[PDB]
RNA sequence: AUAUUGGCGAGAGACCGAUAGCGAACAAGUACAGUGAUGGAAAGAUGAAAAGAACUUUGAAAAGAGAGUGAAAAAGUACGUGAAAUUGUUGAAAGGGAAGGGCAUUUGAUCAGACA
RNA sequence: CGUGGAGGUCAGUGACGAAGCCUAGACCGUAAGGUCGGGUCGAACGGCCUCUAGUGCAGAUCUUGGUGGUAGUAGCAAAUAUUCAAAUGAGAACUUUGAAGACUGAAGUGGGGAAAGGUUCCACGUCAACAGCAGUUGGACGUGGGUUAGUCGAUCCUAAGAGAUGGGGAAGCUCCGUUUCAAAGGCCUGAUUUUAUGCAGGCCACCAUCGAAAGGGAAUCCGGUUAAGAUUCCGGAACCUGG
RNA sequence: AAACUUUCAACAACGGAUCUCUUGGUUCUCGCAUCGAUGAAGAACGCAGCGAAAUGCGAUACGUAAUGUGAAUUGCAGAAUUCCGUGAAUCAUCGAAUCUUUGAACGCACAUUGCGCCCCUUGGUAUUCCAGGGGGCAUGCCUGUUUGAGCGUCAUUU
């Protein structure tokens, strides 16, 4: 790390993207069904194996 | 917008398969101005900023809120 | 076939406190360690796991199948096997019950009702409608969901019209007396069935 | 030792990511997949390993091309465009 | 609103590559509103609008080569039909249709025949 | 009883399609018979409902009521009618979703198409 | 003419009914474990309809008490029914190193039948 | 005797309440069990004659789930140490600020990097969970911002080693070989003044390629600047490579 | 006599059995024959006015073209010119296109967004250096085309 390949960084940023709460609008969706983002992830909980 | 209103500075988010020849050019020709120099960088989404230095006759401030942000 | 199997567990075997079941292995998951393959296993392959090749079909001999068919259609007379059966005949003239062989050349339901009502199945065609109820099982939700008593059995020698005529009325059912069949002159096994022949059915029979 | 503070030692890649596969199975020394066999021209695969071969068959993926066959076969392969009509 | 392709294919080659450019300034303007405007839909329709465009310039493009090699042996191979790989090696009704000269002679001497029982 | 060999009896099958079924199904699905009276007028019995037509609850609480159809919820298999809602405790105000089977269509909203379907049943029109 | 636990499209069952049935009825080959090969879950149900509780009051708030909606809140996004282990409260009893049991009767509580 | 499903039948029961569940209330049976009342409930269900089987549990250190006694119990005791006041806040042993008392003692509890993490950085908001007391605080939660180079690295080179190629083995997945029993390739300009580049010499026979963010290696410094970047921005002053 | 323990009951907890549901599974049966160098299966990264996923799609990015339908989409915002119409639609159909970075994967490499060569064209005063745009260069093999090698070898010059 701290001098990484444009491959890992290209990861590492779709992963910041996806690592947000569930837009509390499509709660409002008729038939949701989604109550919360159950595929959030925390940097000192589940390491991201690379 | 302090880069912008301190720096004589444009910046733009710009496409990653561009680089600092195509950005110059880009600017340059959309924009009507002239550029002296441009730093490039990439974001931590995964887009490219570029801090694109205008010469000093141009006022980026004017060019910034004459193509319409402010 | 592959259920139940779908696992690489193995057992621990003995010296671990707990019971020697093949476990699934690896972690992480909450699945592993569990019980693994045995029918007494959450996730396991049943005992003696349903097969195809199961005997589904039985053999009776020709003869006697005649001998059951022959027995039931001589039930269809004798009123009061009829009667116990289901079966509202107490109001119709006599049995066997003959009817015209005018009957099979009806081309309208309409006129079929008509025809079977004046020669007296009313009663009997009233029971069936009357009695239509939703299945008790689970059998309710695999393709069984009603269930009702059976009418009469009309027997004609040609079908000119009576067959499609009749097709759509609740309980009744056709049949060419060439055929005649076992599940249909006993339903449930149960002889009597009130059966209504055309006279050309009815000399056909010898 | 062999224990807990060996494990301190762990901070080495014995594999990086597939680009076949992107899988974190790119051996580094030995320039292969352990998952899907690249750089061989085939694919890494086993008949003793089933729900391996599952969870990477065909139709697990997005299928660009394959899914539009079936439609073009029932319709004879058509070719130029269709015509007009009315209401 | 949004630019029709029936319409646009009337439009000269020029007046396409113009439209499309008109459309790409215009764009790019609404790019600097959606980060002031807390919605900005009206965009949609402006980029789905370059699409059709684009679609058409492309079209005209593809079907003036698609005649100017209609009939001749050799023609791009994305013009071609597509069809199956193996369909495509397939050989053709002519190769497959094909006939020995002794086999031929007996087809014609002795046809299967068109017959009856009865009488 | 069926006949067919292409169409099925199975309570699943049908149950998914129904559920699963396209907008554009869900069009014909949700009809409405007409009124007595526009049954002889046109020489049809019913209809897919389409918006801006007029409509006749003939069933269930709110039956009697009456009003213009402003959308069909297709989403929903509802129909929402512009005049028959639910006030609230805030006072604020929410459509009612109805079942096109159980109105009764009172005026046509009528287009070409729409004459053109009318036909297509062998109907007339005034 | 024969084969077919693959593929496309169909019709079915004396089959399973959410610990069953395919591992997966759900964002399931997911989440998660492992350096890797591989391993691999749990998890369906408000109501016809959100009508998903305006308004008042106590509270820092979460909430509570009212009100209100509903056929029903003894359906309140902990939601159909809502057993058992196990728990709180209330009421009744008994208890000198376990408790529970059998035959029998006293005492308390409780109850069916039959009288005419 | 009892269960799931199947044929027949009683035109069986039921939203005027099916099923289920609860009940030291009633009744039938020696028993498996059966029937009723009341309560709870909300959409289905049963009697009889037959058919059928994934048909009856206390045990299997049985499977999965749930739950206890143990018990408000073992404990929360290494790394010297804390204290007064104010501010804030519903709330302060624990937050902020001031004071004081100490510690690490440059072989650091300082100032930076490599591997590894991947946003943890920084601001604002902020306490349901988490930080085995707490919490107004946080590496938590929400929402944003932030990583600027001709000269710093990579990129080039070669190391152990890896590894295509003409080939040779191997039924074959592939194994061997690396300049090896191979017709292995490219530079300098001349000849053109139909013209763009054929031929004219002379050479040189090196035979892939990957393999070092610590080895080799063209070149940048000081001052200033940010909430968070800086040998990268700004200022000034240089230097290298190519043209 | 409390408390405590125990038993029963009512109400209230805990927990999720049971009953009733089922767009799933399982098994049978019938009909059918269509992946890929015309770049398949698979990967990665992206794309929406407001999306983390699932589904969809590829810088023309929950879609473009065409055809049928005939008025929706809907969680909110939105368009408003789209409703007697070459016309709504997260519609159906699908014959035409777009199809990033990749993959047998093909200029060379690849723990690198690393490094060449050719052609056309544009800019910088440029056949030669730099930059932008487009188009190309894997391997075995077959037929053919052209250029060739060998005293393998025939004839023909004087
Ligand atoms: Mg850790
Ligand atoms: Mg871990
Ligand atoms: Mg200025
Ligand atoms: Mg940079
Ligand atoms: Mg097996
Ligand atoms: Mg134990
Ligand atoms: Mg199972
Ligand atoms: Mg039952
Ligand atoms: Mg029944
Ligand atoms: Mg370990
Ligand atoms: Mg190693
Ligand atoms: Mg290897
Ligand atoms: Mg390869
Ligand atoms: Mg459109
Ligand atoms: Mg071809
Ligand atoms: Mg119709
Ligand atoms: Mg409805
Ligand atoms: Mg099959
Ligand atoms: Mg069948
Ligand atoms: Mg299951
Ligand atoms: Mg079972
Ligand atoms: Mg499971
Ligand atoms: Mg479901
Ligand atoms: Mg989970
Ligand atoms: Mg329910
Ligand atoms: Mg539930
Ligand atoms: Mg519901
Ligand atoms: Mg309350
Ligand atoms: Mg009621
Ligand atoms: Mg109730
Ligand atoms: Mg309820
Ligand atoms: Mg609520
Ligand atoms: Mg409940
Ligand atoms: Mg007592
Ligand atoms: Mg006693
Ligand atoms: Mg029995
Ligand atoms: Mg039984
Ligand atoms: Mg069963
Ligand atoms: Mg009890
Ligand atoms: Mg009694
Ligand atoms: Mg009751
Ligand atoms: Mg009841
Ligand atoms: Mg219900
Ligand atoms: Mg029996
Ligand atoms: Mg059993
Ligand atoms: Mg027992
Ligand atoms: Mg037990
Ligand atoms: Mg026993
Ligand atoms: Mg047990
Ligand atoms: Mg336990
Ligand atoms: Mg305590
Ligand atoms: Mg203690
Ligand atoms: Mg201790
Ligand atoms: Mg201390
Ligand atoms: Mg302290
Ligand atoms: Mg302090
Ligand atoms: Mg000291
Ligand atoms: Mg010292
Ligand atoms: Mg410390
Ligand atoms: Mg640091
Ligand atoms: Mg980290
Ligand atoms: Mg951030
Ligand atoms: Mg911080
Ligand atoms: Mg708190
Ligand atoms: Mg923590
Ligand atoms: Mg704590
Ligand atoms: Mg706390
Ligand atoms: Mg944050
Ligand atoms: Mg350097
Ligand atoms: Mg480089
Ligand atoms: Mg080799
Ligand atoms: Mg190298
Ligand atoms: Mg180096
Ligand atoms: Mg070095
Ligand atoms: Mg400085
Ligand atoms: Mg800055
Ligand atoms: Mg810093
Ligand atoms: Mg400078
Ligand atoms: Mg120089
Ligand atoms: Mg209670
Ligand atoms: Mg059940
Ligand atoms: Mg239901
Ligand atoms: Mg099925
Ligand atoms: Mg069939
Ligand atoms: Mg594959
Ligand atoms: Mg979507
Ligand atoms: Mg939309
Ligand atoms: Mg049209
Ligand atoms: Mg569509
Ligand atoms: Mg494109
Ligand atoms: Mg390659
Ligand atoms: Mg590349
Ligand atoms: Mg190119
Ligand atoms: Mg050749
Ligand atoms: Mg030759
Ligand atoms: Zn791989």
């Amino acid at each position: 790390a701290a001098q990484k390949s444009f491959r890992i960084k290209q990861k590492m940023a779709k992963a910041k993207k996806q690592n947000r709460p569930l837009p509390q609008w499509i709660r409002l969706r008729t038939n949701n069904t989604i109550r919360y983002n159950a595929k959030r992830r925390n940097w000192r909980r589940t390491k991201m194996n690379i | 917008m302090k880069k912008v209103e301190d720096g004589n500075i444009l910046v733009f988010q710009v496409s990653m398969k561009a680089n600092k020849y195509q950005i110059k050019k880009a600017v340059k020709e959309l924009y009507e101005v002239d550029v002296l120099k441009v730093n490039t960088l990439v974001r931590p989404n995964g887009t490219k900023k570029a801090y694109v230095r205008l010469t000093a006759d141009y006022d980026a401030l004017d060019i910034a809120n004459r193509i319409g942000y402010i | 076939e592959k259920a139940g199997h779908q696992t690489s567990a193995e057992s621990w075997g003995t010296g671990r406190a707990v019971a020697r079941i093949p476990r699934v292995g690896g972690g992480g998951t909450g699945r592993s360690g569990q019980g693994a393959f045995g029918n007494m296993c959450r996730g396991g392959r049943m005992f003696a796991p349903t097969k195809t090749w199961r005997k589904w079909n039985v053999k009776v001999n020709h003869n006697e199948k005649r001998y059951a068919t022959a027995s039931a259609i001589a039930a269809t007379a004798v009123a009061s096997l009829v009667l116990a059966r289901g079966h509202r005949v107490e109001k119709i003239p006599e049995i066997p019950l003959v009817v015209s062989t005018d009957l099979e050349s009806i081309q309208k339901t309409k006129e079929a009702v008509a025809a079977l009502k004046a020669v007296g199945a009313h009663s009997d065609l009233l029971k069936v409608l009357k009695s239509k109820k939703l299945r008790a099982g689970k059998g309710k939700y695999r393709n069984r969901r009603w269930t009702q008593r059976r009418g009469p059995l009309v027997v004609y020698a040609e079908d000119n019209g009576i067959v499609k005529a009749l097709r759509n009325v609740p309980g009744v059912e056709t049949a060419n007396v060439a055929s005649l069949n076992l599940l249909q002159l006993a339903p449930g096994a149960h002889l009597g069935r009130f059966v209504i022949w055309t006279e050309a059915a009815f000399t056909k029979l010898d | 030792g062999k224990g807990t503070p060996s494990f301190g030692k762990r901070h080495n890649k014995s594999h990086t990511l597939c680009n076949r596969c992107g899988r974190r199975s790119f051996h580094v020394q030995k320039k292969t997949c352990s998952s899907c066999g690249y750089p061989a021209a085939k694919t890494r695969s086993y008949n003793w390993g089933a729900k391996a071969k599952r969870r990477h068959t065909t139709g697990t993926g997005r299928m660009r091309y394959l899914k539009h066959v079936s439609r073009r076969f029932k319709n004879g392969f058509q070719t130029g465009s269709a015509s007009k009509a009315s209401a | 609103a949004g630019v029709k392709a029936y319409e646009l294919r009337t439009k000269s080659k020029e007046q396409l590559a113009s439209q499309l450019v008109d459309l790409k300034k215009e764009l790019a303007e609404l790019k600097v509103q959606k980060l002031s405007r807390p919605s900005l839909p009206k965009i949609k329709t402006v980029r789905k609008s370059i699409a059709c465009v684009l679609t058409v310039i492309n079209e005209q493009q593809r079907e003036a080569v698609r005649q100017l090699y209609k009939g001749k042996k050799y023609q791009p191979k994305d013009l071609r039909a597509k069809k199956t790989r193996a369909l495509r090696r397939a050989l053709t009704k002519f190769e497959a249709s094909q006939v020995t000269e002794k086999q031929r002679k007996k087809q014609i001497a002795f046809p299967q025949r068109k017959y009856a029982i009865k009488a | 009883a069926k006949q067919s060999l292409d169409v099925s009896s199975d309570r699943r099958k049908a149950r998914k399609a129904y559920f699963t079924a396209p907008s554009s199904q869900r069009r014909v699905l949700l009809s409405a018979p007409l009124s007595k009276e526009l049954r002889a007028q046109y020489g049809i019995k019913a209809l897919p409902i389409r918006r801006d037509d007029e409509v006749l609850v003939v069933r269930g609480s709110k039956k009697g009521q009456e009003g213009k159809i402003s959308s069909v919820y297709r989403l929903k298999f509802a129909v929402q009618v512009d005049k028959v809602t639910k006030e609230k405790v805030n006072g604020a105000s929410v459509p009612i979703n109805l079942h096109p089977s159980k109105l009764v269509i009172t005026k046509l909203h009528l287009d070409k198409d729409r004459k053109a379907l009318i036909q297509r049943k062998g109907g007339k029109l005034e």
